């Protein structure tokens, strides 16, 4: 579909679509010095998405799954819902105001099974 | 595309009884769709545009309503002035932007 | 509006259809529309070419077949090229515009391959 | 049960730092500017809706003030003309003019120095009536003595309108909007996206509209709160009008050393007769277009509302006038020969006059000296739209116009500018 | 045998100094704004070759093997012949024009693997 | 703790609070220059840390165990008293000097367990 093709799309479906949208993300006059606030940028955004997915043990995949169990106070919702008659614009408004949350939860059940290794 | 298709097929009723066409798509247009009137041998009048009003010269016994993918076309009552089929048009076009009346769906009585 | 043109042609022949203006003019808000109805089928969608402009809009099932454009202020044609048995039918134009369907309807033509 | 997904799909609204991509050393530096992406896809987004607000979007502020930047770095290594700011000694331009050129051109005469510190010529040379103020033949002085510096624009650095691409950085892309009757404001169905703009033409002008884009479905009518007579309607055609406008006098060019290395360039004599600058629009044309307009003007205040289009407000010229840049020269054209009709139930001619001292960005600093230009100048352009001001049964528009952050804003109306958020989170069936 | 000691060597023989190029590729006047430039272009490229690796599913590794199968189309040699009698230089021109090819064959290949973790 | 509240204490409890380190390590006037002279060097400084553990097989873990045995000439010391009666800064001042030993043995180690996937 190409870049954003499934941003409207059935949030199940768009899940192969992921590749396209990540091999995007990374890259004294008027129209000169704006060039290095511009790379320098992408930079670092790029760079703290790759962060976060190594702390939380999801480092080179799209899609990772963890231990984290759901919370049904975030979201009373059932999967069918969700991944068949929902789009991701709609899901991040919807749960938005946990994110904070679900990451705290992620990193320290990394962190928790990094010990566990002690004994191999 | 597009996608338009009117269901209640081959509804006729007495004069002073009612009916009502409706058409469904699996695309929104809200409030851009126009009914047509088609008696045998005439090209398609104009009865409704913009999913509710009345086009000049359309008697007070037509109306209708709908939005989103659901539309109804309703006759307040028979008057033996309605040997026609009703024809559903899209007036608004998703990729281009543009608001012209491109495809039909319909034939009911 | 009125119209003109038509006949009988064989299968692979072309056939030109002109619609004409009358008791107005091309004045930039209309569309000029073509419509097709087989004697046994309801209505189906060819074109339409928006006066300003000269911009138009095509059925994908006509694309590479059916050509609308206007050539005066009150003259808009339509060429069909390779014309086959499937399109005998009657030939409409009628004028519209933004937002609305088409309001003035002329009677139409009679196309036999 | 949590599954994190990374390369999600959405967006948040954002402002960033926008650059530009583009394609001889002229005005805006283009040279500096990155080549393009030929054939650049747009993808077209399914089953998705945007609000869009055209009175708020910030592209517009970026690109005003890039313009002044790059318009104050390329007046910056040229020579200044401050020696010039001198008691001026002045005559009447009447050997071959016609009535309506009298007094419109001065002969002044001065005391300039030579390269060498010690040593001071006389010269002279003609000037523009509106750039020359009276003291007390007569005494002079130029309008900006009392108020700012004077620099000579670079005659090697040329000023007409190059299109530049706005593009967005990575991680960033642009939402352009493709419904064909938005009004500026509010939910836009259409939505396509693409990383970097088409070009726009940074052209600067009061009144109308030059050289944009054009709309197609309808004229389309826009304004920030149509109810609200302190806002402007901007109004955008489907259909260009013509223009074309004439010097038309032949110009000569003389170099005046002013100090080592440095020059003045002086208006020289004419050659031929002199006759007043003009431009002319086709009447049939114009009388077509704005009943256009009309038609669709009335939908915002009734089919029982008569519109009027009077005459031009009043006051200072930048904003009485059509300022017009072409040619190198500065054009001040009197456009109450077109807005002149009453609207109920050949060729058009504008007088015009021209000005050699400009300040361009309606505030006080540093003046730009256009030099004279040699022979006479030809100008054709299009009239893609015109800016209006409103004042029981008749409603009154004049051409209002002069802002700044306008007319940038008819062409960047389509677009916004949104952040990339590629990682959330979902439940699901599986476990480690 | 040092940076590039190894680009005239046998392509066989040459895996074994990966790890030597690999570590070397990481980093208002006239000499002053140029150290700018010269540090984000380091940077972008080499966080474009990292990007390409995680996509296709060699994060951390010098050497990193996949289910992709050869289409002998691109070079019609065997691997004797390859490995112990060619070098990097003149390998890299001889398939150079299936560059693009075998990128996104290997790109779309890890997602495919993705969606089969959903079963467990 | 907070950043850096485990520097005083225990090395064997300090392990937890890796990850919370980890976190904060990413990102023409006067106050404006410097700004970019401050973002490109926390990327850089990143970005070198990251690569190291590339190299030595340690992507994506904030622990990690390797096959290279301990010379027991670097720090003749137990088990038992570094990890409970010494702090981080003490023992890093301890073998700061054998630094480039163990890295240069780390990332050799690694590219001698790539070859052996040569089997595989
Ligand atoms: C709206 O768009 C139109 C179309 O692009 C634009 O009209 C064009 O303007 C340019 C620049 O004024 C004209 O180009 C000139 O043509 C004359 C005649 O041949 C040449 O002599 C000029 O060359 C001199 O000036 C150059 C620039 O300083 C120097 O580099 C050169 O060495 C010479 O000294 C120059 O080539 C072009 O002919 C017109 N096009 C038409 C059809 O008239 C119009 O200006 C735009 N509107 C606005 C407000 O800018
Ligand atoms: C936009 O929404 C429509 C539904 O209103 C989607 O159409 C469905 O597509 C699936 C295949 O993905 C079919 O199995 C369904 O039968 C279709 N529904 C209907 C009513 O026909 C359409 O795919 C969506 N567009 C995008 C880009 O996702
Ligand atoms: C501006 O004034 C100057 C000075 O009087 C005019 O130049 C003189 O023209 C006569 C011919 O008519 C020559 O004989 C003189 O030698 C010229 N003097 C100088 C200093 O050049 C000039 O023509 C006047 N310009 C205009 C437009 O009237
Ligand atoms: C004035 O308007 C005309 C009509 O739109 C412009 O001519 C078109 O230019 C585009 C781009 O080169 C071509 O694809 C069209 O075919 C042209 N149309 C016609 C009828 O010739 C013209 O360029 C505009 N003038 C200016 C200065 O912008
Ligand atoms: C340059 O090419 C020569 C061959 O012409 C290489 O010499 C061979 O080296 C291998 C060991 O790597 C021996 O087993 C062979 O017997 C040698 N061949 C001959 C004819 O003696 C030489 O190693 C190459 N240089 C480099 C840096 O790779
Ligand atoms: C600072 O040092 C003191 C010891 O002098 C630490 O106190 C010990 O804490 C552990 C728990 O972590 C207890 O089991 C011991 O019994 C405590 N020792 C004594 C003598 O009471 C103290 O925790 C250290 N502070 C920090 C931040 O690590
Ligand atoms: C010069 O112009 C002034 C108007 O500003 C006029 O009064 C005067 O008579 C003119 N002089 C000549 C010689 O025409
Ligand atoms: C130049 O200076 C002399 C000083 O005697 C004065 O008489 C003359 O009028 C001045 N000329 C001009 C053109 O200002
Ligand atoms: C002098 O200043 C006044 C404003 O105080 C202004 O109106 C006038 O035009 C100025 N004249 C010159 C020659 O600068
Ligand atoms: C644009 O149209 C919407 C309705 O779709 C309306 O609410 C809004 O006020 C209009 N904006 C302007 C400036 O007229
Ligand atoms: C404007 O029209 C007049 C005729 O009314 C003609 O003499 C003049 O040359 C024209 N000017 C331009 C710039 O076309
Ligand atoms: C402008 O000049 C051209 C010839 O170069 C002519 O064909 C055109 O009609 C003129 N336009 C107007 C508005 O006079
Ligand atoms: C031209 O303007 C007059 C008013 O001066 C108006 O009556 C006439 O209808 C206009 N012509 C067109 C084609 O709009
Ligand atoms: C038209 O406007 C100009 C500029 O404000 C003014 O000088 C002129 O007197 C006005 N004409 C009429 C008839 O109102
Ligand atoms: C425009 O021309 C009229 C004469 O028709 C004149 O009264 C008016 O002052 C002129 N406008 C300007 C700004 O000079
Ligand atoms: C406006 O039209 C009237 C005729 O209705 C005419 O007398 C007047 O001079 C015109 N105004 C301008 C500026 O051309
Ligand atoms: C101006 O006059 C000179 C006289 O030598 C002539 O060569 C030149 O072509 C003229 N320029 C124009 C635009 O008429």
């Amino acid at each position: 579909l190409g870049f954003l093709g499934a941003a409207g799309s059935t949030m199940g479906a768009a899940s192969m679509t992921l590749t396209v949208q990540a091999r995007n993300l990374l890259s004294l006059t008027v129209w000169g010095i704006k060039q290095l606030q511009a790379r320098v940028l992408a930079v670092e955004r790029y760079l703290r998405d790759q962060q976060l997915l190594g702390i939380w043990g999801c480092s080179g995949k799209l899609i990772c799954c963890t231990n984290v169990p759901w919370n049904s106070s975030w979201s009373n919702r059932n999967l069918s819902e969700i991944w068949d008659n929902m789009t991701w614009l709609q899901w991040d408004k919807e749960i938005s105001n946990y994110t904070q949350i679900i990451y705290g939860l992620l990193e320290e059940s990394q962190n928790q099974q990094e010990k566990n290794e002690q004994d191999l | 595309d597009i996608v338009m298709t009117q269901t209640p097929a081959s509804v006729e009723a007495a004069v002073g009884g009612t009916v009502a066409i409706k058409c469904q798509a699996s695309q929104s247009i809200r409030s851009y769709l126009a009914w047509y009137q088609q008696k045998p041998g005439q090209p398609p009048k104009l009865l409704i545009y913009e999913a509710s009003k009345l086009a000049s010269g359309v008697p007070s016994r037509f109306s209708g309503s709908g939005s989103g993918t659901q539309f109804t076309l309703t006759i307040s009552g028979v008057e033996c002035d309605d040997a026609a089929t009703y024809y559903c048009q899209r007036n608004y076009d998703s990729y281009s932007g543009a608001y012209y009346p491109n495809g039909f769906g319909g034939g009911t009585e | 509006l009125v119209e003109s043109g038509g006949g009988l042609v064989q299968p692979g022949a072309s056939l030109t259809l002109t619609c004409t203006a009358s008791g107005f003019s091309f004045s930039s808000d209309y569309y000029m529309c073509w419509v097709r109805q087989a004697p046994g089928k309801g209505l189906e969608w060819i074109a339409c070419i928006w006066t300003a402009n000269s911009i138009s809009y095509y059925a994908r099932w006509a694309k590479g077949r059916f050509t609308i454009s206007k050539t005066s202020s009150t003259t808009v044609t339509l060429q069909m090229t390779s014309l086959t048995a499937a399109d005998t039918a009657t030939y409409f134009c009628a004028r519209g515009g933004s937002g609305d369907g088409q309001s003035l309807w002329g009677p139409g033509t009679l196309v036999t391959v | 049960w949590v599954t994190v997904y990374y390369g999600v799909p959405v967006w948040k609204d954002a402002e960033t730092t926008l650059f530009c991509a583009s394609d001889k050393h002229n005005v805006w530096a283009t040279h500096a500017c990155v080549p393009t992406d030929p054939n650049p896809q747009e993808i077209h987004l399914e089953n998705v809706t945007e609000e869009f607000n055209m009175w708020k979007n910030n592209m517009v502020e970026q690109m005003h003030t890039d313009i002044i930047s790059l318009w104050d770095q390329s007046l910056k290594p040229c020579v200044k003309l401050t020696p010039l700011c001198v008691t001026l000694q002045c005559t009447n331009v009447t050997n071959n003019i016609t009535d309506d050129m009298r007094g419109e051109l001065k002969n002044c005469s001065f005391n300039m120095t030579t390269e060498l510190r010690d040593k001071k010529q006389k010269v002279y040379s003609l000037f523009y009536r509106l750039d020359v103020v009276q003291i007390n033949n007569k005494e002079y002085r130029l309008i900006n003595c009392n108020t700012s510096a004077i620099t000579q624009a670079c005659p090697k650095v040329s000023f007409e309108p190059i299109p530049i691409h706005y593009c967005a950085p990575a991680g960033f892309a642009i939402l352009k909007c493709k419904d064909k009757k938005f009004n500026g404001t509010g939910p836009c169905p259409s939505v396509s996206t693409v990383q970097c703009t088409h070009g726009i033409k940074p052209v600067v002008s009061t009144q109308l509209l030059l050289n944009g884009s054009l709309a197609e479905e309808e004229v389309m009518i826009r304004s920030e709160n149509i109810t609200n007579n302190a806002k402007n309607i901007l109004v955008q055609f489907n259909t260009p009008v013509q223009i074309n406008c004439t010097r038309p006098n032949n110009n000569t060019r003389k170099s005046i050393r002013i100090g080592p290395g440095q020059a003045f360039y002086a208006t020289g004599d004419i050659i031929g007769d002199i006759r007043q600058a003009h431009c002319n629009v086709s009447k049939a044309t114009w009388n077509e277009t704005l009943g256009k307009v009309v038609k669709q003007l009335r939908k915002h205040f009734g089919n029982n509302t008569i519109i009027r289009f009077a005459n031009s407000s009043g006051g200072d010229l930048e904003v009485t006038t059509h300022s017009f840049n072409c040619g190198g020269e500065f054009f001040y054209c009197n456009t109450s020969g077109l807005f002149n009709s009453t609207w109920i139930s050949d060729s058009i001619t504008l007088p015009c006059r021209i000005k050699q001292i400009i300040n361009m960005w309606q505030r006080i600093g540093q003046a730009m000296y256009a030099p004279p230009i040699q022979g006479v100048i030809r100008c054709v352009s299009n009239i893609t739209g015109l800016i209006l001001t409103r004042d029981s049964t008749t409603e009154t528009f004049r051409p209002g116009g002069g802002d700044m952050r306008d007319n940038w804003r008819s062409e960047l109306y389509k677009y916004k500018v949104v952040k990339i958020e590629p990682l959330g989170v979902a439940p699901t069936r599986c476990k480690r």
